[PDB]
RNA sequence: GGCUUGUGGCAGCCAAGCGUUCAUAGCGACGUUGCUUUUUGAUCCUUCGAUGUCGGCUCUUCCUAUCAUUGUGAAGCAGAAUUCACCAAGUGUUGGAUUGUUCACCCACCAAUAGGGAACGUGAGCUGGGUUUAGACCGUCGUGAGACAGGUUAGUUUUACCCUACUGAUGACAGUGUCGCAAUAGUAAUUCAACCUAGUACGAGAGGAACCGUUGAUUCGCACAAUUGGUCAUCGCGCUUGGUUGAAAAGCCAGUGGCGCGAAGCUACCGUGCGCUGGAUUAUGACUGAACGCCUCUAAGUCAGAAUCCGGGCUAGAAGCGA
RNA sequence: GUCUCCAAGGUGAACAGCCUCUGGUCGAUGGAACAAUGUAGGCAAGGGAAGUCGGCAAAAUGGAUCCGUAACUUCGGGAAA
């Protein structure tokens, strides 16, 4: 069964060959769908605030 | 196993990183990369698990005005793993070792890269979580 | 006096003039060399760019780092209708070269080839090989064509086939005008390569026939054009200081006074792309061919039911039907260029060539953007359309 | 620039000596023959109705008196390292501190950080820090105006649309079109590391290789955009300042109002893919073999032989050509 | 280049910049395309002067409110340190 990650920011569903990995200075591990949701978290925007993400609609209850 | 590969070279000569060992510098400045043949006007540059000279610009005094060899461990540039995934850290470190490659202090801060680990075996034994 | 400082010269002048190229389609410089003890067989063939995707695959590489583990590579889709043959051309050995002895045409030509002989196909009386097919209709003329078969197998040295593709089977592209060539048949006597070109006369010949999984081929097409170009992007050279009166995108000395002329060998502003390239060793990672469940995306790992074609459609070439080929690596020139398919001329024995590589995923998520999904049912699932 | 080569630089010849003994492994005193024009002089032939006067930057090409790399002979060549010499200019010869600097001297890497020409290459290619106008300060000199192979600071870099050359672009090449052949010209690949060999050969120890094979990397070249990164007037969507349309909604103006994200296209060793093998030979080492009854790689004949040359491959395709 | 009189609303400390009303005006030969090289204006991952004679150019800072402010000093300042 192929093997799937997940973005930490958006909750998306990551795919082979794709996704940025950042390593925050306490050794926690962030991968990222794309560009728009690692520049979102380096902005320090919550994805809990965001209506698209899958933190989003579950708070929601979506 | 086999050798590294290439990957992308995010710290040029004058470059300053944190010095992520227990010796009591607090910076490393490097000079110069190893292995680099270079070509006209082209920057020596190093990356994550590169040896290279540099110099301690804020420590103790013990460690300043010398030049003394050094691993880099992590890098803020992104570089390809073999398996798609483009990855970084978050600042630029590095550890002082003698030429052989052993490591001056006991313990490294933070995470380092596993290309790092996998070159230098006394880096990897000193460190605390690789990747 | 001797510059200051070495470094190596910008650019190779191997691959000069930098001119435009005098074709549009890939021209076969160099047919691999024909052993007679081989059965007869085809050397080229014509393809079609139709796009790029990445896939990922368990490598198998001893004393390699990447032994055992998982690498993502880039690969090229070339689409591959099967071409069809129309005619045969024999050449004869000469102190001058090689030389043109006759050409044997089929009886019957479909309206596509027909339509690489006119520059205004609609607007013409379309007379083009209306007499030479009445030969096929008198006992005359069908002796005729087979003295001039005989003819062929008694003087000829090497034997090359005329085969057109089928462009109009794909759609995304807007042509109706065939691209014609000739393929050069290796292996048998010049009598069995005669016998083999005649016998494929209007019958179409698979890529597979060509080419297989695994194998090192080259591909031959002319690169993306760009048109006027200045010496920096052009060439690479290095850019002038910051306050560099009159521009500082050149080539500050262009030659010393003497000799007094300059030289052909320092870089000038000028077309740059639309030139004529000839890359090695492109190794195939798969041969889909159509309706027979290799066509699609699906591999073992990964038993998705989803075709080649991406979400969307392939940008600005379409979707993919017909045979393809799938190359490791990137090809010349732009989405929907003609490519040609060469036959290696080396020997290849290395590991790399030898290597059975075994794909593990094929993505066909969307190019057009960021996609995230896979299948356009998958996105309608997430999206709870469906 | 031209003659010359004292001076500078680079070679040779003899052999007193040095080299544990031994003139010639490696050197060469006393003498002596040369070569070169990247030194500096000597001269004043060309230029004073003007040939832009230092250095650096960029760019190409050329030389060998070869620093590294390929192949070899010799050693006071056990190994390792080193030194001398032979074919050899195919490839490469770097990042920095001080100085305007050429030059010099240090730091660092590297296989190496060799030496040079091209009007002391190159200013209608740049720059203008220095020299070398006019302002001004200091020191010494002069009664003085002023001087200064002394120091200091500020001080306008003009013009190509002509011819040629070069780069590309049409056209011509005796109907039109397709598919082709092909002289000729260009050309490209380069170097290093790691594992194994192997702690082996060698060596009393100390120390300490290499071939094959495998995996990577450097410099360079040609392409390409699946992924990552860059780019915004998609003026695509959202947010937002000031004004303005009576208000709401919806827009507009501030030459792109500003901000966040931003597809497409373009694009980066900041991303990915690819980069080739037959013959003939150089140095050298040899076969058979006389001259010269022996010997002899040579005289006749023959072999192996290189980052070499040629071909092949790649790029172009001729008042060349075929079907 | 050439002396002077009159001077609306908004924002804002402000005859600053930006927008508007009265009044004036669209006068700068027009059309198509969007090559190189330019002129003017921006952005750029990692590094941050390694470039250069020299940080030249650009970037960074910037209004207002509160806290706080060293050496030295001619006691006035420095200081918006
Ligand atoms: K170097
Ligand atoms: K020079
Ligand atoms: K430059
Ligand atoms: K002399
Ligand atoms: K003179
Ligand atoms: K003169
Ligand atoms: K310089
Ligand atoms: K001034
Ligand atoms: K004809
Ligand atoms: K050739
Ligand atoms: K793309
Ligand atoms: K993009
Ligand atoms: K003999
Ligand atoms: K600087
Ligand atoms: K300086
Ligand atoms: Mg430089
Ligand atoms: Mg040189
Ligand atoms: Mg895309
Ligand atoms: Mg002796
Ligand atoms: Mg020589
Ligand atoms: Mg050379
Ligand atoms: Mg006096
Ligand atoms: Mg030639
Ligand atoms: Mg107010």
């Amino acid at each position: 069964v192929l093997k799937t990650e997940l973005c930490r920011f958006s909750g998306g569903k990551i795919y082979p060959g794709r996704g940025i990995r950042f390593i925050r200075s306490d050794s926690q591990v962030f991968l990222f769908l794309n560009s728009k949701c690692k520049r979102y978290f380096h902005n320090r925007l919550k994805p809990s605030k965001l209506t698209w993400t899958a933190m989003y609609r579950k708070q929601h209850k979506k | 196993a086999g050798n590294k590969f290439r990957m992308s070279l995010g710290l040029p000569v004058a470059a300053t990183i944190n010095c992520a060992d227990n010796t009591g510098a607090k910076n490393l400045y490097i000079i110069s990369v190893k292995g680099i043949k270079g070509r006209l006007n082209r920057l020596p540059s190093a990356c994550v698990g590169d040896m290279v000279m540099a110099t301690v610009k804020k420590g103790k005094p013990d460690l300043r005005k010398k030049v003394m060899p050094a691993v880099v461990v992590r890098q803020r540039k992104p570089w390809r793993r073999k398996d798609g995934v483009f990855m970084y850290f978050e600042d630029n470190a590095g550890v002082i070792v003698n030429p052989k490659g052993e490591m001056k202090g006991s313990a490294i801060t933070g995470p380092i890269g596993k290309e790092c680990a996998d070159l230098w075996p006394r880096i990897a034994s000193a460190a605390n979580a690789i990747v | 006096s001797h510059r200051k400082f070495e470094h190596p010269r910008h650019g190779s002048l191997g691959f000069l003039p930098r001119k435009r190229a005098a074709r549009h389609r890939g021209k076969v410089k160099a047919f691999p060399k024909d052993d007679p003890s081989k059965p007869c067989k085809l050397t080229a063939f014509l393809g079609y760019k139709a796009g790029m995707t990445h896939i990922v695959r368990d490598v198998e590489k001893p004393g390699s780092k990447l032994h055992k583990k998982e690498t993502c590579e880039a690969v090229t889709i070339i689409e591959t209708p099967p071409m069809v043959i129309v005619g045969v051309v024999g050449y004869v050995k000469t102190p001058r070269g090689l030389r043109c002895l006759n050409t044997v045409w089929a009886q019957h030509l479909s309206e596509e080839l027909k339509r690489r002989f006119y520059k205004n196909w609609c607007k013409s009386k379309k007379k083009a090989f209306l007499k030479y097919s009445k030969k096929y209709e008198t006992d005359e003329g069908k002796k005729d064509i087979q003295t001039q078969l005989e003819k062929l197998k008694k003087y000829a040295c090497v034997i090359r086939v005329l085969a057109h593709t089928q462009i109009r089977k794909m759609k995304g592209l807007k042509q109706k005008k065939a691209h014609l060539m000739e393929i050069q048949v290796n292996g048998g006597t010049i009598a069995q390569k005669v016998d083999f070109a005649y016998g494929f006369f209007e019958k179409q010949v698979p890529v597979d026939a060509v080419f297989q999984k695994d194998e090192m081929i080259d591909i031959i097409g002319v690169t993306k054009g760009k048109g006027y170009e200045g010496v920096v992007t052009r060439w690479g050279v290095t850019r002038l200081p910051r306050k560099t009166h009159r521009g500082l995108r050149k080539v500050a000395c262009i030659g010393a006074w003497h000799p007094a002329r300059v030289s052909y060998t320092v870089a000038r502003a000028g077309q740059n792309g639309y030139h004529h390239r000839t890359e090695m060793n492109k190794k195939v990672y798969k041969l889909g061919k159509a309706g027979q469940e290799s066509h699609a995306a699906i591999t073992d790992f990964d038993r998705t039911e989803k075709d080649i074609t991406p979400m969307g459609g392939f940008p600005h070439y379409g979707v993919v039907k017909d045979d393809y080929l799938l190359i490791k690596g990137c090809c010349v020139g732009p989405k929907k260029r003609v490519v040609t398919l060469r036959q290696s001329l080396l020997n290849q024995t290395s590991r790399v060539a030898l290597e059975e590589i075994k794909l593990k995923f094929i993505d066909t998520s969307s190019k057009f953007g960021h996609g995230r999904f896979q299948t356009t049912q998958e996105k309608q699932k997430f999206y709870g359309r469906l």
